[PDB]
Formats: structure tokens, C-alpha cells, sequence
RNA sequence: AAUAGGAGUAGCUUGGGGACAUUCGUAUUCAGAUGUCAGAGGUGAAAUUCUUAGAUUUUCUGGAGACGAACAACUGCGAAAGCAUUUGUCUAAAAUACUUCCAUUAAUCAAGAACGAAAGUUAAGGGAGUGAAGACGAUCAGAUACCGUCGUAAUCUUAACCAUAAACUAUGCCGACUAGGUGUUGGAUGAAGUGCUUCCUUCAGUACCUUAUGAGAAAUCAAAGUCUUUGGGUUCUGGGG
């Protein structure tokens, strides 16, 4: 999205949930970086 | 070094005779050389004084308790440690105190204890640096180590 | 002449207890809940049950020889609710009907005088 | 159940009826002698029903069992509360609630804790709805209220202090001084508690009971 | 857009107003935001009051009042039919 | 207001007349003598001016004499090197710092101490920009009390 | 229009033309028997010049003066 | 208030009084009988305080207790070293007595 | 000082022992090697000479104290309490 | 000597401003008693759950952690975050007042710094209730959820840290000018209820209501006005998804 958070109009899934998925994903990626390095 | 805290050399003058007599007391925190220490039934309430537990007001902090009168400070001797007076009997004779384990116990009021907390507190807070430091500790303690 | 007891009426909303005692509390006289009188083993709070319990208490007090009661109302724990239970009015009315003599009546419902935390999440119960 | 037996509840010389009822107590057995059961227990006494003025029904006093002979218990004073219904009623919005307290000893060595409430007066000059006092004033009133109360408690014996409580003489004295700081309204002693009521001097207790 | 000028509450010149907990659903809610009803109520109505009075001692005596202070949340107040939703303009018309 | 959210404008407002009171009997020498006595006794110019108006009944020194009191204090050689305002601010900051040394958990005192120190630096920078304050001189956090006593 | 206005003086210290509210008073006290200049909004206790006893009581709103005494207002 | 009031007096004594600080000079001044007022911190040695008080009493000189530290009395007099006790040998603009 | 980035006074330990332990040691050692203000002469020379004992060099005098600092919060509170009563 | 700024002084100015000590109340909970006899808890409706070794219920002692209700508000203070028991101590704060002092000190500010809810981290306490996790009973088509019962980690304090929130007056901050009334909190000025109290006038705060041939896309906004009739000063930010 933009830099600005949420803004549920009709929107999609919960922004906090999207954020949870990305925070969990970034950690998973950080584990891939750990596997690499 | 066997004791966790310092000893204090205290001079009294011989009540039954003449001249100066030296005792070895466990040093309370905030004790100092040239401090005056008072001991007895009619002694004033102040830190490091040695008083029957019956004459403490409740919630006071004390150390060097004895399980019976004149047993000479058998309890509450380790560094930084203290007991709390938690109650005084309604018809007297007994007194209720709290051991540094947190346990409560009832002793006679007549039995003595020493106002305040034992010196060298916080000693356990520093971690043991190394095996040589552990060796130096056991060298003055007991034959007990390496502990396989 | 008159002999006075104290009728504790303890209403949990779920049931309405009638527990009458000596004026000291110590040395009780009748326990009858209201739920003891419920014969269907369901739907525990009932004005009817509270009335029957009161009639039993009155019968027992007449059997004993206590001819009058002072009433202490109490609703639940006051953290749980401030509401008096439904059958409380029934219990009171039954005592009035009984012919036992009704002295001082007081509320002793035990609400908190503070604000310490209680049951369910911060959004509350969703029921 | 098993048998129990009525025993009369007496009240001290200060209370007009002197007989506030009968209590049943379980029949005797070996080594536990029911005297023990009668002794020490507590009774919630509504005051009005002893003196026979319905104005005083807003208080209750607590009475403890302290001396028994045969079928008779004499009883002593142990504490005092206002009834909750009256207290809630007295509390009125738009006015200033002050409550004082102190821990105190009575001439004859009875140790108490005393709780005194006070509301600001409505008066004719308040005009608009807000009649709240300033905080500095209520602190001064609170300090003053405690000072009068501790002076009143300390002076006299226990029976006379109890006698002062009944028409609320202390509240009148508090009101007269504190009116100068700001007008007040119902200034009552909400609760009275004993801290240390003497175990010894049963003889004096019996004499006080008379 | 903004439906409520004050946000449905009273938080002016304040960062936080302490939460109370609801008497009904049990939720935490700020005291200004909270729907508070003082609720002076009588224990029983008329036939009951008559019977208890007759059963009672004392010409003087009359039953205690019930002093509650019952707190409702927004969901609770609509749920139990405590309050209406007014009308958009009328949402500023206090009793 | 410099830091405060508020904006009170309570202040002195002189009369339109800027010349001598009609009833005054004193010459500049008398007013100088009164200033000298108060100054010597240890009063500072605000305290002297307030005293002169209240105790002695004589308003504004600029109207009753040809000169202005800090100037007069300097001219007669009594004057402190440190200004009143800087002295009070340093003392106030020292008071906060002393208090903070005793009690470490006072966040408002720390916030005020930084604010007051910021005002000290501003006043110092102004006095240094003026010919008033030595170039070498500077405020320092903890030596200040000893410095200005 | 604001030029001939007379009722402007009620407002805050800074008006259309700013003015002091404060004034001086010629004061004399029983027993002291002395006449002295004194300031409305003075900030300290003031003693008699004849002897030693106090005259004025200071306060924030003007001055509290004395229970006795007479005070003429100073005019230029 | 009180420590501040004393500090103002000490500031006046520093500025325009004549004073002498520390044990040996203070005793000598008392012995001489030049001293006007002795101001002794409670953080002085018991013995040093006692000697000065005895000397002052003999010489008909007042003693005032200072509440603050020996160091604090030094910073009050604008120095970085402890003073402990001083004797005024000429009164300044200070109000040391009524 | 202007040598190490973050290990400071525990840099003598630096190549040995766990980092968190070195953090814990750093806090204790900072207190341990500090020179305390003496109640019995007003100088900041009071040093620890053995575990429970803190000696002033100048007035040559032994104060009993904590293991790593002059006084525990507990002892101060007790002292204060006794004066209070 | 600025209806700018700073500093001072004055008033039994003010207030849930900050810190430290102190102290009270209550429910709750535990342990010790205390009297009862069959159920008590719990819910859309029940069961899991607890109870004849006496539960729930009554009254009393003693302990413990927790919180500060009702009073209490279109109420106060705070830089913001936030702040409500009692008293004391150490502290700060603004307005009012001033024929007190200074003499432009200022305003907004890249860089940098301080403080910064809740959660999280680490260590010591403490660890009652509440209670992420977790466990059962249901509910139900299934339900790992809502609901019920239990319940560790956490919540609390000290000591470090962490530096984000719809951290929202979704309104940068200072400046002037515009329009009224109803209120309201803190002062000062006058007059009349009985020195105090009231009322009148006036300041700095602070909300609301109505009015805007004022504005705006309208909602609405006395600011979001006085901006194509566009320049009072300045910082920051954005350029379809």
C-alpha cells in the first residue's frame, strides 16, 4: 500500500493480520539468511 | 572467609574485675570503627545493639538471633541477611519472628538479637568468574570440589 | 414475649438462599437455600422455590420457638453483581405472609469500596 | 440438630431497656462447657430498639460477650457503624465530601480508630449548582475535624465517649468550628473501631455494666 | 466523517480518563465514555410493601432504598433496550 | 511566553507622565544615598527599586533622578559582575541539580533542569554577545554554585 | 467610535491609552501621630517613623492597610 | 528557608566581613578574643567542635550550628575545599545577631 | 575510556567468558572500584579493602558496608525506620 | 520600557503537576477458628468443576497481596505520555498584582539531545486476584472459536533496558484581525447579604449553543475564516492504485 497504515474502506483482510503475516515472514526470511550465513 | 561477613572486635571493661576485655561480634552493615554498641535489657533501640526480642517494636529488622537465651547468636548469621519481628505475645513471654528463609517461628521474649542487617550484602549478586575463583573459595571452605 | 433471630437472605441470582441464625450469627437455625426445594434438577432460581423455602423456615422457627426475625439482605459477591435476585422479593413476601414478626431490615450486599480487577477480558464477556 | 437453651442478653446501664433479648446456646458436654461458646461472640445492636427513640435507628452498635453468670450475659461495647441505607442517602452530588480519621487512646486506656464524615452545606448563597469547596479549605477542615475529634475522644472514659456518640455531640462541636472555614452539613462519625480493648480489669467492666 | 463532536464522551484537557468496568458485559471503559445510571430503586412494589409493613414492628419504619450505580457499555445499552439511537440532529439533544 | 503554553500579560504600566512627582522633596543625592544604603546592606536592584517604592514611597528612579539604577550601581562601584537574573537562574538550576542528585526518579525535575539550563545558555550567549560577559567565561553543570557564591 | 470613551477604564491594565491602576495615599495612624506616603499594592509591612510599631498590612489585592487610621489619596 | 538565610549571611560575611576558617586559626582567634561569632558545622569532629565551643564559652563568643556539610560551608564561602568551621573577626553587612 | 566501543572496564576480561556475564560483571565492577564520599572526613577517597569493609585512607577508618557498594537499600531503609519509630 | 521577551517581588494564589516517606479503608484471598446439613458453582440449556474428610452459606480473629470506589462532573492539573486514600517532607508551575529590574534578550528551527502508554527483553523480589500460553466440558455439521470450569508466563515493586500506539483537538507552532450569547475554573475591581459571604465589572484559562452575502466538496469549521480580492512569520509532510 502507501506508507500510511490501515485505511479500511471496503479493503481486504485485516491490516494487523497482513502486518502479522509480514512480521512472521521477515523472521522466516531472517532464518533463511541465517541458513545462508 | 568461613563466615560470609566480617567480625567486629568490641571492648568491654571487666565487670567482675579490672581492665579491658575483647569480644568477637558479627559486623552489622553500617557498623564502623569507634562505633558504640550497647547490649542489655535497658539498652536503647538503635542499629547493631543487642537486645531481647521482646523489647523490639513490631516490623523491625534484626540479625544474629538465638534459639534460646544466652546461646549467643546461633541464627541469622550470613552476609546481608536479616529477620523481621512479626509479633509480640499479648501476655508476653513469647515473641514471633520471621527467619531469612521467610519462615515464622515463636521464641521466648527474653532471647537476644542484634538490630539491623548483616554486613557484606549482595555478595551472591556477582557471578563466579572462573574455576580458579571457585578453587580459591573452596580452599578456605571445605574439601568438596571438583563436584563430579 | 418475643424472641428475635436474624434472617440472612443471600441471593446469588442463580439461587436465593435463606439462612436464619442467632443474632450473633454463631449457632445457626435453618439452612434451606432455594435450590434444595427444586425437584426438577434444572432452572435453579425460582420465586416459587424461595417461597417454599421460607414456608419451611417459618415452620421450623415455629417448631423451635423463635417468633420474630430481623432481616439481613445480601446480593451475591458484589464484584459479581449489584442486582438483588428475583426470589428475594418472594422470600420477603413469604416471611410477611408467615405470621412471624418482622423487626429491622438491612442491606449488607458486599460491593467493593475500591476498583481492583475482575472476571473476563477488557472487551468483556461477549455472551 | 441436638438441644440448645435460651440465655438472656443484658445491656449496660447507659442503655434504657437493659435487656435486648435471648440467645440459644447448645447444651453442655464434658470439657467444652458452652460458657466458652457464649463468651467472645458479637451482636449487631440497632440502638433505637434499646433506648426506644426511632430517630437513632440509623446507627448500629456492636456488643461483645465478656461476662456470663448462669443464664445471663452482661455484654460490653466493641464498635459503632452508621446503617448503609442512611449513609448512601446522606451522600448527595454537587456538595463536598470530607472524611477524617485518626487512631487514638481513651482516658482509661482503650485504643480506638474513629472515622468522621462531613458534607458541605447547601446554604442560601450557593446560587448555581456547583457548591464544591476548595481543596486547601477541605484539607484545613480535615485537619481541624481530626483535632476536635482526638481532643473529644481522649478526655473522657469509654462510657462517656459512647454517650457523646449518641446525640453526636462531637459532630456539633466539629460543625461549630469548621463553619468558619466553610459551612458544613451532616458531620457524623461513620464508623468506630476498637484497636485494643483491655483484656484485664474485668472488675471495672462489671462495675461499668452495673 | 466525524459523527461525534466530543467522540461520545468528555475527554477535553486530559490525556487519559480512568477506566471503570461495565456492570453488564464487564468490559473496561473510560468513566467519561461510560454510560452511567445512578439508579435509586425501591426493593418491592405495593402489595409486597403493604404486607411487609403490616408484618413488621414499628409505626415509623419504611423499607431501605437500593443505591446501585449501574454502568452500561454502548452495545449493552442498545441490547437491553436501555437507550434509543435518537436521530442525527437529535443526537445533541440531552434530556 | 518563552516556554509556557499560557500567556499572562500582567506587568508594570507606567503613567503617561515620565517626569518627577510634584510632592517629592528629595534631590538625586538623597535617592543615591537611599540606593547606597540598601545596596550596601546587600539589596539587589529589583529589591532596591521595590523597597524605594514601598518603604520610602518614591516611584521610578529614572523620573526622580537623571539615571537608571543598574547604571547608578555600576557608577558608584557597588555592582556585582553577575546579573540578578543569571544569579537566580543558576541558583534555581543548582537547586534542581542538588535535588536530582538526592532523588534520581524525578523526571519533571530533570525536564525542568534541562529547560532552565537551556535558558542559562541563551542568557549567557546574549551577555557574551553584549560586552557584559567575559569570552573565556562559560556555564558548567556542577561547579556553578561554588563559582557564583 | 473610541475617542471620547470614559468607560474604557474597567478593562485590563493595557487599555486604549494604558494607565496604572495603582496610587499613593497620605496615611495617619492613632497613637503614632505621624503622616506618611504609602502605596496601593505595596509588598511589605511598614513601620511608623515616629516610633517603632507597624502601620500597614500588605496583601496581593491593593493593600490591607489598618483597622483604624485615616488615608487621603495622593494627587499631583 | 533556614539554611538559605544563613547562606545569605555567610555570603555577606564572605563579601564584606572579615573571617578566618579552619581549626587552628579559629582557636587562635578565640584565644586572642578577636572573634565575634563562630559558625561550626555538625559534620565537624566531635572533639574539634567541643574544643571550639569550650573556647567560645570562655571567651564570651557565640557559636552557631551550620546544618550543611563541611564541604557545603566551603562552597557557601565560594571555595572548592572544606571549611568545617569559621570565626567572624569583623561583622559585615550580615545580621548575625539582633 | 577512548579505546573500546562498549566493553569498557571489562575489556581486560574481553576475550573470555559470556557477553551477558561480562555485562553483569561491568555493572558490579563499576560500583566495586568507585571511590566513595567519607562520612568521617568529607573526601571521596573511601575504597573497599576487603569484601564487607570500606576504608577511608585519609582518616584511616573502617566502615562496614555491602559487598560491591558502600550501603544496601535495605540497610538505609532499616536505619531510617529506626529513626522514624 | 513592546496588549513582545526574560528576571524579581507579593498574597492562609491554585491544583488528582513530579519525587520520597507515611497512613487508612474495603472487598477479595489464605490460614486459624465458628455454627449448620445436602447439595453448591456454573449457562441459550447444561455439563466439566467443588461438596459428608462437612462444600456453598453465617459470624469472628490473624496474615497477605490489590486497588482507591460511591462521592466524580459536556470537573481540575500535566510538555506530551499521564496524573485521584490520609498526613508530612523535598520540589517544581501558571495566572493575577506591580509608578520592581533588565534593555531586545526574540519567533519557528535541519543536525543532535531529553522525556515518552500498553506489550516485549534481562535481573532480583513479590507471585493475592485477573490471567497471552496450555488443559478439559460443551456449543455445533465440525468449533482447535465465541460460552463454561481450571490454569502456568505476565500483570505488582525495585533495578536495567526497549522507543513504538487511532502516542487523534485524524487540525504543526507562534502572530494579528474578525460575533454574539449561555456556562465554567483560577485571580483582581466595585456594590449589597450577614470581618466574612454573596452579586456586579474585568483579566488569563475553558467548553457549549446560535449566527455566519465568512469558508469549504459537503459534512462541518469562530477556525477549517480574514487565501484567483492568492505574500503576518516559520518548521515538517504528499504527488492515481
Amino acid at each position: 500500500h502507501g506508507a500510511s497504515r490501515y485505511k479500511k474502506s471496503r479493503a481486504k483482510m485485516r491490516w494487523k493480520w497482513k502486518k502479522k503475516r509480514t512480521r512472521r515472514l521477515q523472521k522466516k526470511r531472517r532464518k533463511m539468511r541465517q541458513r545462508s550465513r | 572467609p568461613g563466615r560470609g561477613a566480617p567480625l567486629a572486635k568490641v571492648i568491654f571493661k571487666r565487670t567482675e574485675k579490672y581492665g579491658k576485655k575483647e569480644e568477637l561480634i558479627i559486623a552489622s552493615e553500617g557498623m564502623f570503627t569507634g562505633q558504640y554498641i550497647s547490649c542489655g535489657t535497658k539498652a536503647p533501640l538503635s542499629v547493631g545493639n543487642i537486645l531481647p526480642i521482646g523489647k523490639m517494636p513490631e516490623g523491625t529488622l534484626i540479625c544474629n538471633l538465638e534459639h534460646r537465651t544466652g546461646n549467643r547468636g546461633t541464627l541469622v548469621k550470613a552476609s546481608g541477611c536479616y529477620a523481621t519481628v512479626v509479633g509480640q505475645s499479648e501476655d508476653g513471654k513469647k515473641t514471633k519472628v520471621r527467619l531469612p528463609s521467610g519462615a515464622k517461628k515463636t521464641i521466648d521474649a527474653k532471647a537476644r538479637a542484634m538490630v539491623g542487617v548483616v554486613g557484606a550484602g549482595g555478595r551472591i549478586d556477582k557471578p563466579i568468574l572462573k574455576a580458579g575463583v571457585a578453587h580459591h573459595k573452596y580452599r578456605v571452605k571445605r574439601n568438596c570440589w571438583p563436584k563430579v | 414475649e418475643l424472641v428475635f433471630g436474624v434472617a440472612h437472605i443471600f441471593a446469588s441470582f442463580n439461587d436465593t438462599f435463606i439462612h436464619v441464625t442467632d443474632l450473633s450469627g454463631r449457632e445457626t437455625l435453618v439452612r434451606i437455600t432455594g435450590g434444595m426445594k427444586v425437584k426438577a434438577d434444572r432452572d435453579e432460581s425460582s420465586p416459587y422455590a424461595a417461597m417454599m423455602a421460607a414456608q419451611d423456615v417459618a415452620a421450623r422457627l415455629k417448631e423451635l420457638g423463635v417468633t420474630a426475625i430481623h432481616i439481613k439482605l445480601r446480593a451475591s459477591g458484589g464484584t459479581k453483581s449489584k442486582t438483588p435476585g428475583p426470589g428475594a422479593q418472594s422470600a420477603l413476601r413469604a416471611l410477611a405472609r408467615s405470621g412471624l414478626k418482622i423487626g429491622r431490615i438491612e442491606d449488607v450486599t458486599p460491593i467493593p469500596t475500591d476498583s481492583t480487577r475482575k472476571k473476563s477480558g477488557r472487551r468483556g464477556r461477549r455472551l | 440438630f441436638t438441644k440448645k437453651e435460651w440465655y438472656d442478653l443484658k445491656a449496660p446501664k447507659m442503655f434504657l431497656v437493659r435487656n435486648f433479648g435471648k440467645t440459644l446456646v447448645t447444651k453442655t458436654i464434658g470439657k467444652k462447657l458452652a460458657t466458652d461458646s457464649l463468651k467472645g461472640r458479637i451482636y449487631e445492636v440497632n440502638l433505637a430498639d434499646l433506648n426506644n427513640d426511632e430517630d437513632q435507628a440509623h446507627k448500629k452498635i456492636k456488643l461483645s460477650c465478656d461476662h456470663i453468670i448462669n443464664r445471663d450475659c452482661y455484654t460490653d461495647f466493641c464498635g459503632l457503624s452508621i446503617t448503609r441505607d442512611k449513609l448512601c442517602s446522606l451522600i448527595r452530588k454537587g456538595y463536598t465530601l470530607i472524611e477524617g480519621h485518626t487512631d487514638v487512646k481513651t482516658l482509661d486506656n482503650y485504643h480506638l480508630r474513629m472515622f468522621c464524615i462531613a458534607f458541605t452545606k447547601k446554604r442560601q448563597n450557593q446560587t448555581k449548582s456547583t457548591c464544591y469547596a476548595q481543596t486547601s479549605q477541605i484539607k484545613k477542615i480535615r485537619k481541624k475535624m481530626v483535632d476536635i475529634m482526638t481532643a473529644e475522644a481522649s478526655k473522657v472514659l469509654l462510657k462517656d465517649l459512647v454517650k457523646k456518640f449518641i446525640p453526636e455531640s462531637i459532630g456539633k462541636e466539629i460543625e461549630k468550628q469548621c463553619k468558619k472555614i466553610y459551612p458544613l452539613q451532616n458531620v457524623l462519625i461513620r464508623k468506630v473501631k476498637i484497636l485494643k480493648r483491655p483484656k484485664l480489669d474485668i472488675s471495672k467492666l462489671m462495675e461499668l455494666h452495673t | 466523517p466525524k459523527k461525534r463532536r466530543n467522540g461520545g464522551r468528555s475527554k477535553h484537557n486530559r490525556g487519559h480518563v480512568n477506566p471503570l468496568r461495565c456492570s453488564n458485559c464487564g468490559r473496561c471503559v473510560p468513566k467519561d465514555k461510560a454510560i452511567k445510571r445512578f439508579n435509586i430503586r425501591n426493593i418491592v412494589d405495593t402489595s409486597a410493601q403493604r404486607d411487609i409493613k403490616e408484618a413488621s414492628v414499628y409505626s415509623t419504619f419504611q423499607l431501605p432504598k437500593l443505591y446501585i450505580k449501574q454502568c452500561y457499555c454502548v452495545s449493552c445499552a442498545i441490547h437491553s433496550r436501555f437507550v434509543r439511537v435518537r436521530s442525527r440532529e437529535q443526537r445533541r439533544v440531552r434530556k | 511566553r518563552m516556554y509556557g503554553k499560557g500567556k499572562g500579560i500582567s506587568s508594570s504600566t507606567l503613567p503617561y507622565k515620565r517626569k518627577q512627582p510634584s510632592w517629592l522633596k528629595q534631590k538625586p543625592s538623597e535617592i543615591e544615598d537611599a540606593i547606597i544604603k540598601l545596596a550596601k546592606k546587600g539589596q539587589t536592584p529589583s529589591q532596591i527599586g521595590a523597597t524605594l517604592r514601598d518603604n520610602y514611597g518614591i516611584p521610578q528612579v529614572k523620573s526622580v533622578t537623571g539615571n537608571k539604577i543598574l547604571r547608578i550601581l555600576r557608577a558608584q562601584g557597588i555592582a556585582t559582575t553577575i546579573p540578578e537574573d543569571l544569579y537566580f537562574l543558576i541558583k534555581k538550576a543548582v537547586s534542581m541539580r542538588k535535588h536530582l542528585e538526592k532523588n534520581k526518579k524525578d523526571k519533571d525535575c530533570k525536564f525542568r533542569l534541562i529547560l532552565t539550563e537551556s535558558k542559562i545558555h541563551r542568557i549567557s550567549r546574549y551577555y557574551k554577545r553584549k560586552k557584559l560577559l567575559p569570552s573565556n567565561w562559560k556555564y558548567q553543570s556542577s561547579t556553578a554554585s561554588a563559582l557564583i557564591a | 467610535n473610541p475617542d471620547p470613551v470614559e468607560e474604557s477604564k474597567k478593562h485590563k491594565l493595557k487599555r486604549l491609552i494604558p494607565t496604572p491602576n495603582s496610587y499613593f495615599m497620605d496615611v495617619k495612624c492613632p497613637g503614632c501621630l505621624q503622616i506618611t506616603t504609602l502605596f496601593s499594592h505595596a509588598q511589605n509591612v511598614v513601620l511608623c517613623g515616629s516610633c517603632n510599631i507597624m502601620l500597614c498590612q500588605p496583601t496581593g489585592g491593593k493593600c490591607k492597610l489598618t483597622e483604624g487610621c485615616s488615608f487621603r489619596k495622593k494627587i499631583e | 528557608s533556614a539554611g538559605d538565610n544563613i547562606n545569605a549571611k555567610l555570603q555577606l560575611v564572605m563579601k564584606s566581613g572579615k573571617y578566618q576558617f579552619g581549626r587552628k586559626s579559629c582557636l587562635k582567634a578565640l584565644r586572642t578574643g578577636k572573634g565575634k561569632l563562630v559558625i561550626v558545622s555538625s559534620n565537624c569532629p566531635s572533639i574539634q567542635r567541643s574544643v571550639i565551643e569550650y573556647y567560645a564559652m570562655l571567651s564570651k563568643c557565640g557559636v552557631h550550628d551550620y546544618h550543611g556539610d563541611n564541604n557545603d560551608l566551603g562552597t557557601a564561602c565560594g571555595k572548592l575545599f572544606r571549611i568545617s568551621c569559621l570565626v567572624i573577626t569583623d561583622v559585615g553587612d550580615s545580621d548575625i545577631i539582633k | 575510556s577512548r579505546r573500546t566501543k562498549k566493553v569498557g572496564l571489562t575489556g581486560k576480561y574481553g576475550t573470555r567468558y559470556g557477553s551477558s556475564l561480562r555485562k553483569q560483571i561491568k555493572k558490579i565492577e563499576l560500583m566495586q572500584h568507585a571511590k566513595y564520599l567519607c562520612t568521617f572526613c568529607g573526601k571521596t577517597a573511601t575504597k573497599r579493602t576487603c569484601v564487607g569493609i570500606w576504608k577511608c585512607k585519609k582518616c584511616k577508618r573502617k566502615v562496614c558496608g555491602g559487598a560491591w557498594s558502600l550501603t544496601t537499600p535495605a540497610a538505609v531503609a532499616a536505619k531510617s525506620t529506626i529513626i522514624r519509630l
